[PDB]
């Protein structure tokens, strides 16, 4: 349990943007593959975006394509999720994950209208 | 369990790790495109040092399982 810590959640109107960050300062946590998951209350935690170091290949769930971008900053050891064109359906708790990391507390994204 | 956490044990046979990997990935709530990407990105990466060494040296799942 290196535990990852999510931040950058907030309350925004539909069409707005956010940027989630994931880090563990003082910990050795960036794995070759990292991902963002999201979970609405009482629903399955779904895998929405992932990135692989080296070639920087990325993959996204169909529901976030063309709106969200996963990136990683290797110098600062921070994983990001840029979220553009937000929709009420994006409302959920968002979690990052690395190989072997313990689950963090997540960050809440709430999208109105 | 997150698919990111499935890692081959030091003495675990490659076929058994493959089984655990696919079972966990089948259980993940994700699109088939995301699941396919995970297989290409994690399967060799999460193998133990002995099998990683053999796999890197080479690829289908059937060629991977025979080489280990």
């Amino acid at each position: 349990q290196v535990q990852l810590v999510e931040s950058g959640g907030g309350l925004v109107q539909a069409g707005g943007s956010l940027r989630l960050s994931c880090a563990a300062s003082g910990s050795f946590f960036m794995s070759n593959v990292m991902a963002w998951y999201r979970q609405a209350p009482g629903k399955a935690r779904e895998l929405i975006a992932a990135i692989r170091g080296g070639d920087m290949s990325t993959v996204y769930d169909d529901s976030v394509k063309g709106r969200f971008t996963i990136t990683r900053d290797d110098d600062k050891n921070i994983l990001y999720l840029q979220m553009n064109d937000l929709k009420p359906e994006d409302t959920a708790m968002y979690y990052c994950k690395a190989s072997g990391s313990s689950w963090g507390q997540g960050t809440q994204v709430t999208v109105s209208s | 369990t997150s698919i990111l956490d499935i890692r081959q044990g030091p003495k675990e046979p490659f076929r058994d790790y493959v089984d655990r990997f696919y079972k966990t990935l089948r259980a993940e709530q994700a699109s088939q495109e995301v699941k396919n990407w995970m297989t290409e990105t994690l399967l060799v990466q999460n193998a133990n040092p002995d099998c990683k060494t053999i796999l890197k040296a080479l690829a289908t799942l059937e060629e991977m399982m025979t080489a280990c």
